DNA sequence: ATCTTCCCTATTTAAATTGCT
DNA sequence: AGCAATTTAAATAGGGAAGAT
């Protein structure tokens, strides 16, 4: 599959993985990843990578995604459409944390608080240590952390990069 | 084989391959390795040279410095010569030295020349980057390539001495390192030491933009120790600086084209002197001598 | 000959920016301003310290500040007064045996290309570090002893040539070259769009404390003076193997890199002024770092 | 220069390395090439003709004198070129050699039998504690005993006897008491705690009999009883063989090994364990692989089973035989005939032709080199050296600093790398600055030589780049301590390589008086292991004491009575060579060593005083030694300076010593410019190299270099106050100098520093000696102790300086070379000479040089301890920060001239001072604040 | 990589006659066509010289460049009447030291300063004369000898151009030439041209004295294009400047001694050897040109 | 062509043994 | 004890072929 490049340079005044993050923020927001574009990270070993990988089937343009990134210009690089035989796909996995799966239990058991507060209380608590990137999200009014590791490829993406099911 | 080569504007610097140069019937020809023999037209060429395999004999030598053939002994590709002689005016009515040679002295002597002629090797080392374009290389148009271009351009035309050019100098090739490590999607840091491919393939590419920048420094008889923006205590400085005109145009996205696809260095020798012969980058090099010793 | 520096030589800072006061506005209505305020949610959850394990089971009650753009003004503005000042070579701690030394040695900087490129950190958005990242628009309002100027896309990585900059720097470069001051009241609107969460300076917070405090003049969100002064000196591309501009420093050091350029390669300021002191010849660059940092001052004794 | 290679080499070695003598030499037919090269192309041919693989065959002839002979060719010994060699050219009662491999075979078949008890077996799979109760080689050392004890143990079936624990296996057999030895102590020697053993015991069995198992063999005992149950599946084909082979052999020469003597026995046996230890760590070292299992010996780095105990046995054996038979039949490698030693010496290196006074054909050489500094020691030494033929030597010498000038000198005149090879071993961080290519100074470690045939036999191939760098070296410009090892270690197989390397090639050992007096006692018993096996003790100090010189002589005898009587030879005496700058004696000297040494001291002291006196030391009447100082330093400025700029020099005694002298110094009101340094040992990496290298250039003056490295143009006093790290190796020229007095070698050396460049007689007084060492404020019972042969068991009856030495005085080398014992306890150079017979005597004792019997013994490693110093932690500086209690301070700022400063580096401070801050500071280092 | 010999410690010098020269086995060898392979000791060849009949590799130039060895060619311009084109390959693959085409070049341009530079070779005639005394021919000291040095020294400092020097010339050599005739007892002629051995001898010197004069430059990076004697009769540049300093001191007493005792051109070849080595010739031509260009 | 590496190819040296004087 | 005959074998030289530049 062909797949083009987009390095974060000179990102040192603010860190690397804010425009990183930026980057994904601004390819969310102005279309690309309808169900097919997915994203990659040639140097995840403990920090997400200053590249960003897309690697769409039918084949992604420099001009459409320049346009889209008409904001990271100052500190973006674009390489020209490369091909790649096999790109290492990641998918998004969450955490839960307490009050959350308390809430759950709120509205899916019908138990009061009390009691979903005892069926969890020496339970959760997990600890994601995988590398990540921190997302504005625009429906939901809240910014977050998303967090990213290898799976399998999978032919349908979500509209951030990332493989499904 | 035998290889043309355009070096000023009629003269050709010949290369000869695997072949046994000697004296037939009267006049200089060469035995191949096809076991068929070639002669060579005096009118035509100046500059002759012995690549691999290539012996020549005594008489042979003379009757070509006889007939202003000037010959000089090569590694393998013609651009990586070892022995020669110096251009005079003329090889056998006189012995002066070039006006070329000549201009390039005084030129470097009074201080102002010296200083003009380093901001016009780096305009020249800018217009290389644009004229000689390539293909997996970056774009020169590109936006970022070209703030680099516009950077160094009024970096070198508004300083007035010798290390703020050096340091603008530093700053134009490292960031054209930088871009291209930002196209090949690596961490290069520009050390000879290193075992990797990009910097070994860089190093001996540079060492084959040394041997061309040395063959046309010697083709107008310009010697080896007036360097511009080098020192005047380093060894051979001059070929340095004419080399440095192709080495971020053409030695370095051969170089990193040759550490992505990962091929061997004969092959990319082959690819040095395959960009040398066929956008005559030797008779690039030897206009930019001229026009710059000319003024 | 061996003009050994004074250990109590200092410098005072002659680009004095004042605390950058933000506010939200709108692309075409630029004339209301509204504060934006920090609004500061709480977060619960159980401390774990290395210290005391005892106390992990309960406490930690933590109330974490963020800012944000109101959810009907789509474009941030922030205001800061510049203020430069002449006689950088004055010592104000130092005295005149080494710092009348340094008059006599560092008259021939080119006070045009330092000015330039402070007026150009000012005005291209050097001073706008995490929210000029994803702005659509990029605007730069300059007012200076009664002259407005208007700036839109300059590219900030690179000092490259405007007449706009350049008029300003020419009255900046006449104070930093000899006695007074000059004040540029720089007001950046950049529009990031609705509700848009904005970046303030951040306090200094301890391994625990609470997770990140945003600086808060009267309940408004501003950004530092010294970070500004940080942004304001990014003017440093005369060290060996500069590939951007670093703030100025004494040893070239940044922290955030966990690396120093200047440090350790015979170009730190010291050496650079006890070589003018000594009188060896200065490149124009080097000196105009000297020059930079006598700008930005502290004290040089040792 | 006009040399001559000829080829003896079979294969194409005669064919590749004929490529490299051909690019340098034109070729002469036959395999023969001759032509004209420069010195350094000779360097070049050298480095390209080794490296170019093994089996080259190359001899050079310079002139008619032999360059260089790759390889073991034997070349010549008279006509070069021989015809054909087969074999079976001598063969004769060789006798001691037949000795050495019976011994060797026997114990080394026996050497592991106790590794076969449960207790090992279950500590190589590793369910119980890996520290055995008693060690495997007493275990073994049991067993050989009880089979003797049972059976006949030289000619018999073998069979392991039911054994117990026993507190000693040596009995009265001389050769089996050899053999249990040899087992007992193949890892290491057992030690005497025992006072009245220590004092008592000679003998090679009655001292033999005193080593028990308690001397640690027994580490905590509990298993015994699983110690000693043993099984017996060694009984197979070839381990029953070669035992009896052995067995037979040894009983077929033991008949020679009564007629031994007490020397012969010792030494012999020392180079028995010395194979033995070469054949165990050899067969250790290297992986075999197959095993026949149900019983193992060692372990791999995986820990898995491996070498099985019968074939580990049997690879020990004859890993052994060969390591003995390489030792003990080697022609060794020597040096090149360097061309610039043996033409003549000119001016003042005229004495140098002294070496055309001494025979070239002897075979033992015992050199006493007395000429003073600056007439070029050590190049005469290797002028005697190169007398004799070429030049096979172990140059030891105190400090690195000074291995490294006599490497620049080597460097310089003659030597390349390809002979020469400088061994610090502690891979220090000072590096030349300024410019790298234009240097031509700081001689480096590549070593690019020759590989002898003795690493072959050493484990694992010796080692990398430190022990082929030791044992292959023909010259070894190194440290001391990587020879003095060869005495005998404590634990382990370092004994090995500096014992192989003293084998084969001489001793050069220079200044020897600067070295402690057990390190002197250990010296000397190098110079008899040296003497031990025919090579030649240069030994090269002025201010040789005769007792010092006598014991060093006492030591080569006893060795060339070793060696004499080891090849059957009549022992007509040692070729003594007295020399100093002033002329040379050889004798033959079998008896009366004294009365020709005292005349050649006494021809020496006359050949010294009719020459004008440099050094005229007053010794002060001023008390207190503060304002002594003062009052000396202002009387000297005043009488000796070169017009106004004047260059002190304080010697005191220790650190907190000097920093007081410092602080007065500075604190000091006066109209002179003091401008104050200080000269102490305590520093770190950076800061202390920085100011070897600046007074190196300030202080030399044989030229007017240094008026530039100094404001001379400002009448200034250039003080330097310094501790004993300036009277030792250091080619420093004070005006003047100002001596705390520690002892009288301390003031011939302090002399040594005043006017050591110059020629320039005194007219008044250019010493100063302090009436009182500072210790005597803080212990007037003894106060010379520090720095100084003053000790609990010599006191001076005074402490006076009037009293125990002359208020004005020509200090030289005179009073150090006459020697006096009588009324040591009021005079100083007395007590000197007292101490120095009184440790250094011709008796045996436990740490002394003789050592006899002690030697099978650990007691000489243990109570004679080589750089016996005291506890001695690190507190490291790591980029400007400081680890332990260090805290650093600002000292006073009044008169210093020059300070360094110091990022990395470390401090050496004693555990006594680590209680408290040492509080080092970049002006003086440690101090008590 | 090691130091490599220094060139002035050098020395082999060798040329080579009627031969096949090239790489047997790594090996710079010489093959004639009785099937003798000799080899030459390449690490320390000055140069090697090429007469008729001869023929040599490209490997055999590539590590005789590589190890500084100077190859020319003894005909072409080698008639030596005009001494236009003695065909002469230096190995400049090697970056040589700069500073003396500095100091060389500063001197040059400046026309007094070379003329002051002349004056200083031109007493170089008479030093290397006294430096390099002969056992077998003219005594220095005699009333000739010493009139004529005398006489040489006080014409060179009152000389005012290139034109008289190029007249003083005349006289020291002819003269000389002809003094050694008339105590050699032979009515002799200069003559390039001619067969006696007075003249044939005179010619094997002559290219000697080139190649050490040519490896004395090269050593020091200077050229030949760089001449301090310009005349109508100086044609062949820089190295015969160099070269006529030691020919009536070192090559014609060599060349008289060997034509008068007889030695066949083998010996007298190596008679060349040992006084350019005995005493030390290419480091003494070395330093003292390091005092020619000095500042 | 040139030069290198390797395989024949057998030609060419060195050792080994042993009656014989 | 030197040697001779005579075997035995290790090695040296060379030519042809093929693979590199
Ligand atoms: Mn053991
Ligand atoms: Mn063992």
């Amino acid at each position: 599959y062909n797949t083009i490049s987009i390095t974060v340079v000179d990102a040192d005044d603010v860190g690397v993985n804010f425009v990183v993050s930026k980057v994904l923020s601004t390819l969310h927001n102005k279309g690309i990843f309808n169900g097919e574009v997915g994203v990659t990270f040639p140097r995840m070993d403990k920090n997400v990578g200053d590249i960003i990988t897309l690697f769409s089937k039918t084949g992604v343009d420099r001009k459409v995604l320049t346009s889209t990134l008409n904001t990271l210009t100052d500190f973006i690089h674009i390489g020209k459409p490369k091909e790649a035989d096999k790109v290492k796909t990641y998918r998004k996995v969450d955490t839960k944390s307490k009050g959350k799966l308390i809430r759950r239990c709120i509205k899916r058991k019908g138990v009061s608080a009390e009691t979903a507060e005892s069926l969890y209380g020496n339970y959760k608590g997990e600890k994601c240590k995988l590398p990540y990137i921190v997302v504005n999200s625009k429906s939901t009014g809240q910014r977050f952390s998303m967090f990213l590791e290898e799976c399998e490829n999978s032919e349908k993406f979500n509209s951030y990069g990332l493989c499904i099911v | 084989m035998q290889k043309q080569i355009l070096t000023s504007q009629k003269r050709n610097m010949y290369i000869l391959s695997r072949c046994k140069v000697l004296v037939k019937n009267g006049q200089v020809c060469h035995l191949h390795e096809d076991g068929n023999v070639y002669t060579v037209p005096y009118a035509n060429t100046v500059f002759i040279g012995l690549a691999e395999g290539t012996s020549i004999t005594n008489e042979a030598m003379s009757m070509l410095a006889a007939n202003g053939v000037i010959v000089f002994w090569t590694k393998g590709g013609g651009y990586d010569m070892f022995a020669a002689d110096i251009i005079c005016h003329l090889p056998q009515a006189d012995y002066r030295p070039t006006k070329y040679m000549q201009n390039w002295v005084r030129l470097w002597l009074d201080e102002e020349k010296k200083l003009s002629a380093a901001k016009e090797i780096l305009k020249m080392r800018v217009d290389s980057l644009s004229t000689h374009v390539h293909d997996f290389g970056v774009d020169v148009e590109n936006k970022r390539v070209s703030s680099i271009v516009n950077k160094f351009d009024k970096g070198v035309t508004q300083a007035t001495s010798f290390e703020s050019l050096l340091g603008h100098e530093g700053t134009f090739v490292k960031s054209l390192y930088k871009e291209y490590a930002l196209e090949y999607e690596i961490e290069f840091k520009r050390d000879h030491k290193s075992a990797d491919n990009y910097n070994k393939f860089l190093t001996l590419g540079n060492y084959y933009a040394y041997g061309i920048a040395r063959s046309s420094l010697w083709a107008l008889g310009i010697d080896n120790s007036f360097p511009l923006l080098h020192g005047s205590t380093r060894r051979g400085g001059l070929v340095f600086d004419v080399a440095d005109i192709i080495k971020t145009s053409i030695i370095l996205p051969l170089a990193f084209h040759a550490a992505d696809q990962g091929m061997s260095n004969t092959e990319f020798k082959r690819s040095c002197v395959a960009y040398f012969d066929k956008n005559d980058i030797l008779a690039y090099l030897i206009n930019n001598i001229k026009r710059l010793c000319m003024e | 000959t061996k003009l050994k520096a004074p250990a109590v030589l200092a410098y005072s800072r002659k680009i004095n920016p004042t605390n950058a006061l933000m506010f939200a506005v709108n692309w075409s209505d630029r004339d209301n301003t509204t504060a934006v305020m920090v609004g500061t949610k709480t977060v619960a959850g159980t401390q774990s310290v290395r210290g005391n394990p005892n106390d992990a089971d309960k406490g930690n009650i933590q109330t974490v500040n963020f800012a944000n753009l109101p959810h009907n003004k789509n474009t941030l503005l922030v205001k800061y007064n510049v203020k430069f000042v002449g006689d950088v070579f004055k010592a104000e701690l130092g005295g005149g045996e080494y710092s009348n030394t340094l008059q006599t040695a560092l008259e021939n900087t080119d006070f045009g290309t330092l000015a330039y490129r402070y007026v150009y950190n000012i005005a291209a958005g050097r001073t706008l570090w995490r929210n000029r990242v994803g702005a659509e628009s990029i605007e730069t309002v300059i007012t200076v002893n009664d002259q407005t100027f208007t700036f839109s896309d300059l590219l900030v990585n690179e000092f490259d040539e405007d007449v706009d900059v350049a008029e300003i720097a020419d009255m900046v470069a006449g104070v930093l070259s000899g006695e007074g001051f000059v004040t540029l009241k720089v007001e950046h609107y950049m529009l990031l769009g609705e509700g848009s969460e904005v970046f303030p300076s951040q306090e200094f917070v301890e391994n625990s404390k609470l997770s990140k405090q945003l600086f808060d003049l009267n309940g408004q969100a501003a950004m530092h003076d010294q970070k500004i002064g940080n942004a304001i000196r990014t003017i440093d591309t005369w060290y060996e193997d500069a590939t951007t501009p670093i703030a100025v420093e004494p040893y070239g050091s940044v922290v955030r890199n966990g690396v120093a350029y200047r440090a350790g390669n015979k170009t730190d300021l010291f050496t650079l002024m006890d070589g003018a002191v000594n009188g060896k010849s200065l490149t124009e660059e080097d000196q105009m770092f000297v020059t930079a940092n006598l700008i930005r001052g502290g004290v040089f004794g040792g | 220069m006009f040399i001559r290679i000829k080829c003896f080499s079979k294969q194409p070695i005669a064919k590749k390395v004929s490529r490299e003598v051909s690019a340098y030499l034109e070729y002469t037919g036959n395999n023969t090439w001759e032509g004209h090269i420069s010195g350094q192309g000779v360097s070049n041919l050298q480095t390209k003709l080794i490296n170019v693989g093994k089996g080259v065959k190359v001899v050079c002839n310079y002139q008619d004198k032999v360059l260089f002979a790759i390889g073991n060719v034997a070349m010549s010994d008279t006509g070069s070129v021989p015809k054909y060699t087969t074999k079976k050219v001598y063969k004769p009662d060789d006798s001691i050699f037949t000795l050495k491999q019976g011994l060797v075979g026997v114990a080394a078949l026996w050497h592991d039998l106790g590794k076969a008890n449960s207790y090992f077996q279950r500590k190589l799979r590793g369910e119980c504690n890996p520290s055995d109760p008693v060690r495997h080689e007493w275990v073994s050392g049991v067993i050989v005993s009880t089979f003797a004890k049972g059976n006949d143990w030289l000619s018999d079936d073998f069979i392991i006897p039911e054994v117990k624990h026993s507190d000693n296996v040596f009995g009265d057999d001389q050769v089996l008491n050899a053999v249990l030895w040899l087992i007992n102590t193949h890892h290491k020697k057992g030690l005497v705690e025992d006072p009245i053993y220590r004092a008592t015991k000679t003998m090679f069995t009655e001292t033999l009999q005193c080593v028990n198992v308690n001397g640690g063999w027994f580490n905590y005992g509990d298993n015994i009883d699983e110690c000693y149950k043993i099984d017996t599946s060694f009984i197979t084909d070839t381990y029953v063989k070669q035992l009896n082979r052995y067995r037979k052999k040894l009983l077929a020469t033991k008949h020679i090994w009564f007629t031994l003597g007490e020397d012969q026995k010792i030494a012999i046996l020392q180079e028995c364990r010395v194979a033995l230890m070469l054949g165990d760590s050899n067969f250790s070292s290297d992986l075999i692989g197959g095993d026949g299992s149900h019983l193992y010996a060692n372990l791999d780095e995986c820990g898995n089973l491996k070498q099985t105990l019968t074939q580990h046995l049997l690879g020990v054996t004859d890993c052994a035989l060969k390591a003995l038979f390489t030792i003990n039949h080697h022609k060794p490698v020597k040096a090149n005939f360097i061309p610039t030693i043996a033409e003549k010496g000119e001016g003042k290196f005229a004495w140098q032709n002294g070496v055309n006074m001494v025979d070239s054909s002897i075979d033992n050489m015992f050199c006493i080199n007395m000429a003073s500094t600056g007439k070029g020691k050590t190049l005469a030494n290797l002028k005697l050296l190169q007398h004799f033929g070429n030049v096979r030597c172990s140059f030891g010498l105190g400090m690195v600093s000074l291995t490294k000038q006599t490497a620049k000198q080597f460097l310089d005149m003659g030597v390349d790398y390809n002979s020469a090879a400088m061994v610090t071993g502690f891979s220090k961080s000072r590096f030349n600055l300024g410019s790298e290519s234009l240097d031509q100074d700081e001689v480096s470690v590549e070593y690019w030589g020759q590989t002898s045939s003795l690493s072959k036999v050493f484990p694992n191939n010796n080692a990398g780049f430190k022990n082929k760098k030791l044992l292959s070296a023909p010259i070894l410009v190194t440290t001391t301590d990587h020879l003095v090892k060869a005495s005998g270690v404590k634990k382990g197989n370092k004994q090995m390589l500096p014992y192989v390397r003293c084998m084969h090639s001489d001793l050069v050992l220079d200044e020897i008086d600067d070295y402690g007096i057990e390190d002197m006692v250990v010296l000397a018993r190098l110079v008899y292991l040296t003497a031990c096996y025919g090579n030649k003790v240069i030994i090269s100090s002025a201010t040789i004491t005769p007792a010092i010189s006598n014991i060093f002589y006492e030591a080569y005898s006893s060795g060339y009575k070793v060696f004499c009587a080891n090849k059957q030879t009549t022992y007509k005496g040692v070729n003594v060579v007295w020399w100093d700058e002033f002329g040379i004696k050889v004798e033959k000297v079998t008896d009366q060593f004294s009365n020709l040494n005292t005349r050649f001291v006494n021809k020496r002291i006359t050949n010294l005083l009719e020459s004008t006196p440099k050094h005229k030391a007053l010794v002060v009447d001023q008390d207190d030694n503060m304002e002594a100082v003062k009052q000396s330093i202002t009387t000297l400025h005043n009488a000796h300076n070169s017009g106004g700029v004047s260059f002190g020099l304080i010697r005191t005694t220790t650190i907190k010593d000097c920093v007081a002298v410092t602080q007065e110094l500075q604190n000091w009101e006066t109209d002179l410019s003091i401008k104050i340094l200080c000269y102490h040992s305590r520093f770190v990496g950076d800061t202390k190299a920085q100011m070897e290298e600046y007074l190196s250039k300030v202080l030399n003056r044989k030229g007017d270099e240094y008026k530039k490295f100094v404001d001379t143009t400002t009448p200034t006093a250039y003080i330097v106050v310094a501790t004993p790290v300036v009277e030792v190796g250091r080619d420093f020229d004070f005006d003047w100098a100002i001596i705390e007095p520690s002892s009288e070698r301390s003031i011939v050396q302090c002399a040594g520093r005043v006017l050591r460049h110059r020629s320039s007689t005194p007219t008044t007084h250019n010493i100063h000696i302090l009436k009182y060492p500072f210790k005597f404020y803080r212990n007037s019972n003894i106060c010379y102790d520090v720095a100084g042969y003053e000790s609990k068991g010599y006191k001076l009856k005074s402490k006076n300086m009037l009293d125990i030495y002359k208020k004005e005085s020509i200090v030289n080398s005179v009073n150090r070379l006459q020697g006096d014992a009588a009324f040591y306890t009021k005079s100083l150079t007395a007590l000197e000479h007292k101490v120095l017979l009184d440790k250094l005597t011709t008796d045996i004792a436990d740490t002394n040089v003789f050592v006899g019997g002690w030697q099978l013994t650990a007691n000489p490693h243990e109570y004679c301890k080589w750089r016996r110093g005291t506890k001695n932690e690190d507190l490291v500086l790591t980029d400007g920060k400081w680890s332990g209690n260090v805290t650093t301070t600002k000292p006073i700022q009044s008169k210093i001239w020059r300070k360094w400063q110091g990022e990395n580096g470390s401090i050496t401070v004693p555990e006594y001072l680590l209680d408290k801050t040492i509080c080092y500071n970049d002006f003086y280092g440690g101090y008590e604040n």
